[PDB]
């Protein structure tokens, strides 16, 4: 049962990680998208950013950049799964999930991950995007369709070798107020951050990870159900 | 033009906010000078956002001083130096963006010579220390640097520019040396210094700083000791440190 784009992106929609607090606000808020849903975040991190709970762990540790990239797909989907799990942190009665732009793409590579019609048509890929001397600011999760390969660092992912069909899968621009159709498994040309999507470095690729054939998928609930 | 339509600009049309967004219409240069024709015949759209689109330096071309409009938003095109040179042409933009566009050095070095200019957001143009060196010679109030590899040969530059009040910088690759420089600034009121490589060094230096009432130095390399230290000045309202090894 082939899975469409659309029905990836729904997927990814249910997540709701426009919700999510974006911890790095306060570092690029020139990032915060021209949306309602940028508006929303913007005071979703202010109202985190002076609540007293915000320095207590996990969520003092979820805003903190994780630099060594996962190289287990179990990793990925413990990452999604640690972030969607309750806690009593409420910011006007709700649930707060913080991440930033080196972590996000974890959480959508898990979801992805997680799905066991992803796997079979789409190897999984996280990357290193928004290239500037030598080091890459932006992490971005990748759905390369089965049996096209990715350079290895020190190679750089081009556009000359991106494989026709990837999709993008980008939450970290969804958190900062973009649409899904521009960030939720959709080509590099509707893509938000497509102006910077090359060079990249690609850190973790599930075709690479011999570990992935015994990790299991259905582990996780979309955090929210879909509407009518 | 080809691609931009009757019924893109009414929509685009913000009547309340006198405002013009045409973003993600894959707009192409020849479709500037319909663009302009729009805007000439409502003189009161002074803000105009063209960002996420496909504009090049020859739609850049075809669009200064045509018009009134005084703040614009062309981020995430293509227009390059050439493109950033002739906005340093125009003679009513005082507000500018053009994040993503692969200016450069070149492209800064225009705009900094451009005395109509107040506000430049530039993130992620390949600016370079070069760069920072042309802007710090600017009479720019405010400029947004962030994803640029200044280095602290960079913004101490911009730390010397007396002009500057609100400088965000962050993802610059600057350390304690260019921290301490801009701390040593008399005139800044808000800094943004997050995913850096700034550690507990440089708190010290923002402490004693008399000016500054925003400091976000977040996702660096700053301890609870140096937190402590930047708690010690109330002038600062506004301190963020979300994302640092602190505890």
């Amino acid at each position: 049962m082939a899975i469409a784009p659309q029905q990836i992106q729904e997927r990814l929609k249910q997540e709701q990680y426009q919700k999510f607090v974006v911890a790095d606000i306060g570092n690029f808020p020139h990032c915060l998208a021209q949306t309602p849903e940028g508006i929303a975040s913007g005071q979703r991190y202010q109202k985190y950013s002076t609540n007293s709970l915000s320095r207590t762990p996990p969520f003092s540790q979820w805003g903190a950049p994780q630099l060594l990239t996962p190289k287990s797909a179990q990793e990925y989907i413990k990452f999604a799964q640690q972030r969607n799990k309750k806690s009593s942190f409420k910011i006007d009665g709700e649930a707060v999930r913080v991440s930033e732009c080196s972590n996000f793409a974890y959480h959508s590579a898990g979801v992805l991950l997680d799905d066991p019609q992803i796997r079979t048509q789409y190897d999984v890929a996280v990357i290193g995007s928004m290239h500037s001397n030598g080091r890459y600011l932006h992490n971005i999760t990748l759905l390369v369709p089965k049996g096209s390969r990715l350079p290895q660092p020190p190679q750089q992912l081009t556009a000359e070798v991106f494989p026709i069909g990837t999709l993008i899968v980008d939450p970290w621009a969804v958190g900062m107020g973009h649409p899904p159709e521009q960030a939720l498994a959709i080509p590099k040309e509707q893509f938000a951050y497509n102006r910077s999507l090359f060079p990249a470095t690609v850190n973790y690729q599930s075709a690479l990870d011999e570990s992935l054939t015994s990790t299991r998928t259905g582990q996780l609930t979309p955090y929210t159900g879909t509407p009518s | 033009g080809m691609v931009l339509t009757l019924s893109d600009l009414e929509k685009g049309y913000d009547k309340n906010l006198n405002q013009l967004s045409l973003s993600f219409l894959n707009l192409r240069d020849n479709d500037i000078p319909l663009l302009c024709e729009f805007l000439q015949n409502h003189p009161a759209i002074t803000s105009l956002d063209l960002s996420h689109n496909d504009i090049t330096a020859n739609g850049v071309k075809l669009f200064v001083n045509k018009t009134s409009v005084s703040s614009l938003n062309i981020s995430h095109n293509n227009i390059g130096p050439e493109g950033a040179q002739w906005l340093s042409e125009d003679n009513h933009i005082t507000t500018l963006d053009v994040s993503f566009n692969e200016i450069g050095d070149e492209g800064v070095k225009a705009l900094a010579a451009n005395a109509k200019l107040i506000t430049l957001y530039a993130l992620y143009n390949k600016i370079t220390k070069v760069g920072a060196g042309y802007l710090a010679q600017s009479n720019l109030k405010k400029i947004d640097l962030c994803f640029n590899s200044l280095e602290d040969e960079g913004v101490i530059a911009l730390a010397s520019n007396i002009n500057i009040k609100e400088l965000i910088a962050s993802a610059c690759d600057v350390s304690d040396i260019g921290a301490i420089e801009l701390a040593k600034n008399n005139q800044l009121t808000l800094l943004i210094l997050g995913k850096n490589a700034i550690t507990d060094k440089s708190t010290l230096h923002f402490a004693n700083n008399t000016s500054l009432s925003t400091l976000h130095l977040g996702s660096n390399q700053i301890t609870a000791a140096g937190k402590k230290i930047l708690e010690t000045n109330t002038r600062i309202t506004d301190l963020d440190l979300i994302g640092n090894p602190i505890e």
